[PDB]
Parts: structure tokens; C-alpha cells; sequence
DNA sequence: TGCACGGCTCGGCCCGG
DNA sequence: CCGGGCCGAGCCGTGCTTT
């Protein structure tokens, strides 16, 4: 098969905040809070800004 | 130069075990009344008091007051080689080194070098605790470790009879209340409602290696820095200080 | 999660940082679907197997 | 809003612990009668299925039926908290939230948010099994434990009173045979000669925790799955169904 | 073809995994007295005898004289998949296949494939030592696990009514005494002063494995090798050879 | 561009005290 | 029966004739 140097699942920026590893779900379980460069999207109508493609 | 003995070299074993869990080097006073020890963590959280009367020692034997200066991890490992049985005794010469003998069915000798520590005197004075309230140890022991499965931060409230540890997660939920009626609440003296909240892994740390079947009384205030300790022997006794988080 | 309706996935490996100008991350529900049917990702969102060639 | 109640706390955390070694999420009906659960692993190999008669709780208070969804790891880990004398106290309100309570020297109380766990119906019908064996948990445990030490698949091979098992690897051999004269076995009836082979994996994920003082039965025949099950309090009953290889 | 029935096959298993630390394969002698072994490790510094007489074995059959070898570390496995009560046997036919089979609550054989392995023999004529001293099991175990602390070697001292082994690190020291009225020690006999050293590791390998009340006679002199003894079962012997440091 | 060594961390087993 | 010790796994590193 192919795999990224360090196996890869879904192309999403973590940082530090899940290891060496870059474990999205262990950061997600312990409340931690990633700075990451990420692109955000805002919804014209109520005002929600997230990194999301819908609201 | 003094010569001090003790039995059940695990006892003594734990409790520096315990002291080293946050201090890394640590100077012990050595005086005719005992021993003490007064150290701080390293990031300002924490703070250890030690006191070790001498009517806890079988033989006590010393003139004047020596400062020691020990690294506590080569102590710690020293100190670990000792079965429960084991008589423990401590001696020092004109020679700036401390030996360490252990007797039992073989008679082991160990000599560890002295480091010299800079020595800061930080005394707290009695603070406002509204609320005080004496628990055995296996209680609180349980409440943490199941706090830790939650989140990271443990919050303590108190009222008039009735002491509560709960503990919120993204989701998840804990909660552990005590009663008079309770064997785990032995007794409660509160002046007034209060609460605060503090770290999981700095009480997890004081609070292991805690007898099971014992006594420990935690003294709290509002958004304030918590005090617990417990008796040692019937006679020494530890004193924790952990600040408040937020 | 609650999109996909997909609980029980252990492990969600990601990215230290994105590598293109956009910086655009890829939907979550898209890794936990990987995650769950144990496939892996390519840097331009694709899933690859290398093989020599016979004629 | 349902109430129920079970003494020996740690019999069912061991239980749902061997039930979730399988399967990642799992649904678990609520009804007059009892719980009952069914699931199948995400390799679609092993059907599990529990059923528990409401007459093996101390308490069991339902006026309805419903389904409550509980991701297993989280479940299983906050039911690992139970010592052996608590006894387990699960009850749910109008609020879409689990409350697992355990009791005795003090009282713990956990809150697990219910997830909407799809429901997927499978059942299969009674097999025509031409050979059933019971023995006990140790002897199943030991001798895939050996089967795994030399090949990766085990066979099971019976006979008129005589019931073997072996694992043949790469070059090495083993051989384990009992006789109804033996100990192991408790009873055989052998419609006809039978022989099977099932993978180790699954087979050491389920038969592990088996206590040794435990009857299970087994029910296999000529290249069609097998099935283990064992009672629990002695209406309990928890059920594997095993494919074939090949 | 040969029937050897053993009685208590974890002694047995407890016995070749000693025996297997240092070396990796070997060939074992049988004959109509009982059963000897002999080699080197790869390192040239440790030589391991062993030998198991007749009397000792509840049963023996054995019918002129053959050489048996095998991996070290399958036997080593399949001896661990015995139990404390059971009774092992060897046994073999014709074909070159080892058998192996314990026979407890129930019997298992497996199969152990044979290997060839060069025969190099070499006997080291008694040297001339000037000490013997027979110490416990338990001195010894605990002196090294002490003197592996501080420094990677060890260092033994004798003399007329007194032993001590020591230890010195790049400042830290360790020192064990003990003499003739001690309960460590039961009897002491040296001709003139000795000193020697060995490496730890070493040591502790061959170490491992030693009850605490049991007997051990260790034979050394000025700057020359070592020599390590007890019984098994008191029939059986093991020797060990260490060569010195320096 | 495949191989060979050497610092962590990090859980799952075990075994004995 | 609870806890240390030991042993893979899995990440980050280096290095691959030269007067
Ligand atoms: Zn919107």
C-alpha cells in the first residue's frame, strides 16, 4: 500500500496537542486546546465562524 | 556527629518517597528535639513539612545542629532496599559523608556524598479556614482516582454536614458525597459555606501512598490554598499547601 | 461523531501542519469512516496502492 | 424511568468486560422480562448475545421498554471501580443521561451521556449440532492458550466419549484428548464424527476471563459454527457464535 | 527409546531456564545413571555443568547411551506451560522427535523438533583455591542486587573468620560483612588472604533463581576464576565457572 | 534510497511480597 | 490482590572508502 511517513487518516492539523503520534481523538479526550494555522468560514446569515464548509 | 535508629525501614522508605516525589534535592536539620524538613516544588505549587520528634527514634543521640544536604533520588533507592522488618539507622562522622545501615539477617552498610543547599525559611501563619473536616484516607484516595477519569481539576465543597468532591468533563460527570452519618466523614466544623478547585495530578501525588486506615484532616477556605495532614508514628506529622487553580 | 454516527473508532491520526497555501482542512467524518474501514490517506486526498508492473 | 439493582458489583463489571472484548458500541433493551443485548464484531465473525432475567437482581423496577445506546469503553471503565462486596445501582430519569451508582462504605455516583447507537436486527435459527460437549473454563483457557503458542488455528476433533483438540503448526504438534472418565469433560453424545477448525484469535478473545470453576457448553458439527455459552447466576446466559475456516 | 517420569515439572522448568540464561543451545547427555550437561556461552567467560542422576527421577528407563539436543528457548516455553503439581515425562521413539507430555489435571504432549549441535568437550582440572565459604541463597541475591547499584562490579574479600563482598562506585560506596556466628554464614575456610572481582552482570544472571533458604558454596582464589555450587534435589549438582576482572 | 545503530515514551503482561 | 520490571511497538535522530 501507500502511507505518509507518519500514517496519516484525514488531513487535519493537530500540533503537539496529540502526541508524537498526532492523535486527534486522545487531544479531543483530554479537554486539551490546539493552537494550529488553520482556515475558518463564516455563515452569512446568523454569524457562526468555525472550519467547517457548512454551518 | 550523631547516631539515629529506627525500625520498619519501609515506613521511613515511604515517607521519603513520598517527599521526593516533588522535591528533587532537600536539606534535612538534625537538632536534639528531631528532625525537620522544609522544601518548596519547584514550580511554586506545592510546599512539604516535615517534622520527626525524637521520641519517635529508638535511640537518639545528638550535640549541637548539623544541616545535611542530600540528593533525595540516590536516598530514595537506598532507602528502597529495605524489607519491612529491617532496622534502619542513620550515622555521620567528622567526615562530611552519611552512611546508611541496614540490619537484618546481613548487616549492609551504604555512604552517599553531601551536596550543599541553599536554604530559604518560608513560614505560613494559621490562615482563615472556614471550613475543617477530618476523613480517612481510603475516602479520599477513591474520590481522586475516580475524579481523574472526568478531567484534570477536582472541586471541593463543604456545608453544614455534608461534605461533597464532584468532578465535570466535556460530557462525563462525577460526584462523591459524605454524612455524619458516613464512616468516612468523621467530623465536620464549618462557619460558613465554601468551595474551591485544584489539580488532579498535585493531589494524586500527595495523596498516594496513604495508609488506608488512617486519619487526615483537610483544611480549606474560599478560592484559597487547601491544608492537609496527617500523623506519622502517633507523633511526627506532613503538611501540604497546594495553591488554588484560577 | 454524531454526523457519521461512528463511536467506537480508538485511534484518528492527523497532521502536525498543512503544506498548501489555502491551509484548508478536510472534514472530520471522512477520517473516522477511514479510521473505522482501516484505509489511509494521500497528500492530495486519496487512497493509493503501488504495485511493479508485467506485461 | 427504570430502576435496577445488582449485589456483586465486580461479577458484572468482569461480565460486560468479556461482553465489549468484541464488539465497540452496543445497544441493551430495557423491557419487563429483562436486559438484553445482541451485536456482531466489525469483522462480522463472532455474534454475541446476553441475556439477563430480571430474577437475578436484588431490585428491578421497569414500567415500559426502551433502549439505551453507552459507547463500551467508557462503561467499562467506570464499572471497574466496583469493588467485590459494592452493589451496582443503575436508574435513569427523563434526562437523556445514564446514572451508574455504586454503593457501600460511600457513595459514587457517575453520569454517562446515552449516544444513538443504530440498531442492526440478526438472529439465526436453531442448528442441527450433531455433537455437544460441556467442560470447564480452565481446560478450554489452557489449551488455546497452548494452541496459540504453536499454530495460529485450533481443530476440534470428538468422537464416542472422547473429545480432543489440535494444533498443528509450521513443524511442531499439539495434541490435548479427554474421555468422559477424565475430569474435563462432564458428559459427550456424538450424533456422528464431527471435526471443525476455528480461527485462535477470536477464540482466545472470548474464552479468556472464563472463571475455573465454570461449566460451558459447546455445540459444533461438520464445517458450521460453533457455539459456547454459559450461565450467569444460573439464569444469566451469555452466547458466542463462532464461523468456521474456510 | 526411553520413559523418564518427573515429578513437579515447575522445579524442572525453574531449573533449565537457569541453565539457559547464559547459552543458547545444548546437547544432553543420557546414559544409565542419569542425565549431564556441559557448555560455553558465546563469550568464552561462563562454563554451566549439569547433571541429574537416576535417583533423584521417580522413574527412569534408558537403554545404552544417546545425546538429545534442542533450542533452548522452545523447551524453555513448553517447560513454562507447566504447572506446580504436575508430573512431567520425556519420552521418545524411534523417529528423532522429542516428546514431551505433563500429565495433571489433564494431559498435554507437544512435539519438539531436534537439532545437531557440535560437541566440544573441555574439562578444567581444580584449580588450586584458597577459600570455601557456604552462604544462603538469600545473602547472596540481596548483596548483588545491592552491589548493582553503585557500580557494574563486585569484589569479594576473605580472611580468617570473615567475608565481605564490596562495591565502589565514582563516589558512592557499598559494603556487606558477615561472619562465622552470624546466621548467614555457616562455615568459613581459608588458607591465606583472598581478593578477587567479578562483572554484576554476570553475576546476576546466573544468580536469579536461587530459593531463599537454601545452600551455596562458592569456591575462589587470589586473581582466579570462580566456582558456584548447589544441589538439586541432593542428588544432582550445578556448577558454575566465572572468570575473574583485571 | 534501503538497510544498520542508538536516545525516548507507552501500554500489556506478568510475577512475587 | 495491587504494584514494579521488563519488553515490544512506535515517533524523532545519525551515518554509509578519499593521498
Ligand atoms: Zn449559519
Amino acid at each position: 500500500e501507500r502511507k505518509m511517513k507518519p500514517p496519516v487518516q484525514v488531513l487535519f492539523p493537530i500540533g503537539l496537542a496529540g502526541g508524537s503520534s498526532r492523535d486527534i481523538k486522545k487531544a479531543a479526550e483530554e479537554g486539551k486546546v490546539a493552537e494550529v494555522e488553520i482556515a475558518f468560514f463564516k455563515c452569512p446569515k446568523c454569524g457562526h465562524v468555525g472550519p467547517e464548509h457548512l454551518c | 556527629p550523631f547516631e539515629i535508629v529506627f525500625e520498619g525501614a519501609k515506613e521511613f522508605a515511604q515517607l521519603i518517597e513520598t517527599a521526593s516525589r516533588l522535591i528533587d534535592e532537600a536539606a534535612f536539620k538534625v537538632t536534639e528535639e528531631g528532625i525537620s524538613m522544609r522544601a518548596m516544588d519547584p514550580s511554586r505549587v506545592v510546599l512539604i513539612d516535615l517534622n520527626l520528634p525524637a521520641s519517635i527514634f529508638s535511640k537518639y543521640e545528638v550535640d549541637g545542629e548539623e544541616t545535611i544536604g542530600v540528593n533525595m533520588d540516590h536516598l530514595k533507592k537506598v532507602l528502597k532496599r529495605g524489607k519491612a522488618k529491617e532496622t534502619l539507622i542513620l550515622r555521620k562522622g567528622e567526615e562530611n559523608f552519611l552512611e546508611i545501615s541496614l540490619q537484618g539477617t546481613a548487616t549492609r552498610t551504604f555512604k552517599l556524598p553531601l551536596i550543599d543547599v541553599e536554604e530559604i525559611e518560608v513560614d505560613l501563619p494559621e490562615l482563615p479556614f472556614t471550613a475543617k473536616v477530618v476523613i480517612l484516607g481510603d475516602v479520599i484516595k477513591e474520590a481522586v482516582k475516580d475524579a481523574s477519569l472526568v478531567s484534570d481539576s477536582m472541586k471541593f465543597i463543604a456545608k453544614e454536614n455534608e461534605f461533597t468532591m464532584r468532578a465535570e468533563g466535556e460530557t462525563q460527570e462525577v460526584e462523591v458525597k459524605l454524612t455524619l452519618e458516613d464512616e468516612g466523614l468523621l467530623d465536620i466544623e464549618v462557619q460558613e459555606e465554601t468551595k474551591s478547585a485544584y489539580g488532579i495530578s498535585y493531589l494524586s501525588d500527595m495523596v498516594k501512598g496513604l495508609g488506608k486506615a488512617d486519619e487526615v484532616t483537610i483544611k480549606f477556605g474560599n478560592e484559597m490554598p487547601m491544608q492537609m495532614e496527617y500523623y506519622i508514628r502517633d507523633e511526627g506529622r506532613l503538611i501540604f499547601l497546594l495553591a488554588p487553580r484560577v | 461523531m454524531e454526523n457519521v454516527k461512528v463511536y467506537g473508532v480508538d485511534k484518528l491520526k492527523g497532521v502536525m501542519g498543512m503544506t498548501s497555501g489555502w491551509k484548508m482542512p478536510e472534514p472530520l467524518e471522512k477520517g473516522l469512516l477511514r479510521a473505522k474501514n482501516d484505509v489511509y490517506v494521500f497528500k492530495d486526498g486519496t487512497i493509493r496502492f503501488d504495485a511493479t508492473d508485467a506485461p
